């Protein structure tokens, strides 16, 4: 393959092979799961350790009071984003006393990833994100890849295995809609959902991490104990 | 700006129960003459915002052209634009203070003085100042230039506290408008009898009044007025 080898170049029948390769990227990471229902936002993540005597490799990031994500795929492009993220949030609160809606942020992750994927010098970012938040319009789950798409879902899952979790999503779509009032029942199903991608390995304390954001609720980050009693 | 040339005289505002009034002349003088007749110096931004602003005029039209970028800016992308996402008076106000101290800082300011009024998204009144400086603050009653030493005196007399707004009708607070006005076009040599009014009501939309003229006036009495001291 000749065409391969920067990200100005296509191939003959229109395909960016780098772009490619960062979502092969992807594809190897830890799976991560985000839902959300009418007044609440959630992400599951399952962490990785190099071996025993080492830590867990963080998986959420706070972005603001209202709004953090999960990352899948190569760290230090999730903290790059996360900090362009909230450099931009910071912004929009300093000059307009407001909070940033969720889908503006998700077009701001894509023109700066775009820009990387035109000229020559620079790679593509290397990592798949959830976003979740909540604003005016009430709670929002993002998914946003390098090449610059970004979707709104109800529910999603990303990194490797993940499909189990997105047919589970896919298929009790209209129960956790309605889990209004009730974020524990929320984060269980969560739990169910990123459950379906285990294979050979089970949920433990130093394994998992949960995130929520809601109506009355700011972003918080669960880990260790404070997981304990959603296994 | 280094000195202002054209300028507007003095905008005032108030709130009541339920909105905020603001009012403003027609006026734009230059140097003692009174050159240009018919400027409009309050601007609706949407339907929930006034933005009314004194001081040189080119450094006025140049706000207004900002405000429009901005309305237009917060529509692009944005279905809720005419939604929970449109914009609100304390965006509008947060703005236009960030470019006045940022203008300050460099030496290069906006020779104006504004007010922001308008109802927020929950129904609360908003009514704030701002001038060439950056100094901001809120009161029940705003007025800027020569009003502030004429019109917040006779206001204050109506709403004199926060207490005080929840008792105040929108035709009591129109009606000490109006009259403040008056009392400007009475003694500022600066001046127009033309003004235009605007009241912003959470209940009813915005209500722009324009080609209003200080009514019946107390002139009789000069007939009585000699010479001075001594004379008849």
């Amino acid at each position: 393959n000749n065409y391969d080898g920067d990200t100005v170049t296509f191939s003959p029948t229109g395909r960016l092979f780098q772009v490619e390769y960062a979502l092969e990227a992807i594809k190897q990471g830890s799976v991560t799961v985000g839902l959300r229902s009418n007044t609440h936002a959630v992400l599951v993540a399952l962490k990785r350790n190099a071996d025993e005597l080492s830590s867990y490799q963080k998986k959420i990031i706070k972005c603001d009071e209202h709004m953090g994500l999960s990352l899948a795929g190569l760290a230090p492009d999730a903290r790059v984003l996360s900090n362009y993220l909230r450099q931009q949030c910071n912004y929009s609160s300093l000059v307009f006393n407001r909070k940033l809606a969720v889908e503006r942020a998700g077009h701001l992750l894509c023109d700066k990833a775009q820009k990387n994927t035109q000229s020559y010098g620079g790679r593509p970012y290397g990592v798949g994100l959830l976003i979740i938040g909540y604003d005016k319009s009430g709670a929002h789950l993002l998914e946003f890849q390098p090449s610059g798409n970004v979707t709104e879902l109800y529910g999603t899952a990303i990194g490797a295995r993940s499909q189990g979790a997105k047919t589970y999503l896919e298929r009790t779509l209209d129960t956790f809609i309605k889990i209004d009032g009730n974020p524990d029942e929320l984060i269980k199903a969560g739990v169910e959902a990123i459950s379906q991608s285990l294979r050979d390995e089970s949920l433990t304390v130093d394994n998992l991490s949960i995130a929520i954001v809601g109506k009355d609720t700011p972003f918080t980050i669960y880990d260790g104990e404070a997981v304990a009693k959603y296994i | 700006t280094q000195q202002p040339i054209v300028t507007g005289t003095s905008v005032i505002s108030m709130k009541y129960d339920n909105g905020v009034i603001i009012a403003a002349d027609n006026l734009g003088s230059y140097g003692s003459l009174l050159r240009f007749n018919g400027v409009e110096r309050l601007i609706p931004v949407g339907d929930n915002t006034v933005v009314g602003i004194s001081g040189d005029i080119s450094d006025m039209q140049h706000i207004e052209r900002l405000l429009k970028d901005l309305v237009t800016e917060n529509a692009y992308d944005n279905p809720l634009a005419d939604a929970e996402e449109a914009l609100e008076p304390s965006y509008i106000f947060e703005y236009l203070a960030t470019v006045m101290y940022q203008r300050r800082s460099k030496m290069n300011p906006l020779w104006n003085a504004i007010i922001v009024a308008g109802v927020q998204s929950n129904g609360d009144q908003f009514l704030r100042y701002v001038n060439l400086l950056g100094v901001t603050y809120s009161s029940p009653t705003l007025a800027t230039g020569f009003g502030a030493h004429m019109a917040n005196p006779l206001l204050r007399k109506v709403v004199d506290r926060e207490s005080d707004i929840p008792k105040t009708t929108v035709q009591v607070a129109e009606e000490a408008i109006v009259n403040a006005m008056r009392v400007l076009y009475y003694r500022d040599a600066r001046s127009s009898r033309n003004f235009s009014l605007a009241i912003i009501d959470k209940n009813t939309g915005l209500t722009f009044k324009k080609n209003l003229q200080v009514e019946n006036m107390k002139w009789d009495f000069a007939k009585d007025i000699k010479g001075y001291g001594t004379q008849k």
